[PDB]
């Protein structure tokens, strides 16, 4: 939408949780589990491929 | 709100014009400009409680902390009407110490 403006990635993930109706404390208080789940999900794609 | 469906930027409004066998759309959009960098933090710890912005981000100009809206820089001081509380400050990665100002009790002298 213009020039790239940097933001830390967990803070971008919190904006995106807001965009679906969940408060952002739910992301910050679960950060490690959410990242573990994303990593297992990405590791399952290359296994199926 | 569909990205790039009505031009580049944040769609404000669009005007139609007729062409021969066709149509022309003049899209008016909003494009952000002249950014500055800041230090930032996800929450703020005060009295053993974690505070999150209601809307906006916590930013630091070098020595002081403010809340701003995310798309236009307009800094304000962090109060209990700017933020909400959830939990204690032991669980959030990158939490920062600052004071969150209450209006009522300095009204009550
Ligand atoms: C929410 O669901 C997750 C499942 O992804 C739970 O986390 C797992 O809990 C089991 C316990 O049976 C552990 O063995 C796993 O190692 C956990 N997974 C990860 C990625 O940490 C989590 O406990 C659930 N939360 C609640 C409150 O029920
Ligand atoms: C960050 O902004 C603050 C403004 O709040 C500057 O601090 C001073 O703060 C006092 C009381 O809050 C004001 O009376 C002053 O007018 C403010 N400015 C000055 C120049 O004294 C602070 O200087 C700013 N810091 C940086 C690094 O820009
Ligand atoms: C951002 O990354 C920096 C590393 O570049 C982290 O700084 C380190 O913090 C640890 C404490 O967890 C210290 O032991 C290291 O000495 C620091 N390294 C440097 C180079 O400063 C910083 O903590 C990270 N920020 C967050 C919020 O995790
Ligand atoms: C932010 O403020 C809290 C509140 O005091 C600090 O917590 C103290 O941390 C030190 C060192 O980690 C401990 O020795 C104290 O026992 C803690 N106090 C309490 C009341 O728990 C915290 O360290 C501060 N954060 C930073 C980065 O300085
Ligand atoms: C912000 O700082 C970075 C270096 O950390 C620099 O590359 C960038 O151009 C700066 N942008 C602005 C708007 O100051």
């Amino acid at each position: 939408a213009g020039a790239a403006l940097q933001i830390p990635f967990a803070m971008q993930m919190a904006y995106r949780f807001n965009g679906i109706g969940v408060t952002q404390n739910v992301l910050y208080e679960n950060q490690k589990l959410i990242a573990n789940q994303f990593n297992s999900a990405i590791g399952k794609i290359q296994d199926s491929l | 709100k569909r990205v790039d469906f009505c031009g580049k930027g944040y769609h404000l409004m669009s005007f139609p014009q007729s062409a021969p066998h066709g149509v022309v759309f003049l899209h008016v959009t909003y494009v952000p400009a002249q950014e500055k960098n800041f230090t930032t933090a996800p929450a703020i710890c005060h009295d053993g409680k974690a505070h999150f912005p209601r809307e906006g981000v916590f930013v630091s100009n070098g020595t002081h902390w403010f809340v701003t809206q995310r798309n236009f820089y307009e800094p304000q001081i962090i109060t209990t009407d700017n933020t909400f509380v959830s939990g204690n400050c032991d669980v959030v990665i990158g939490i920062v110490n600052n004071t969150v100002y209450d209006p009522l009790q300095p009204e009550l002298d």
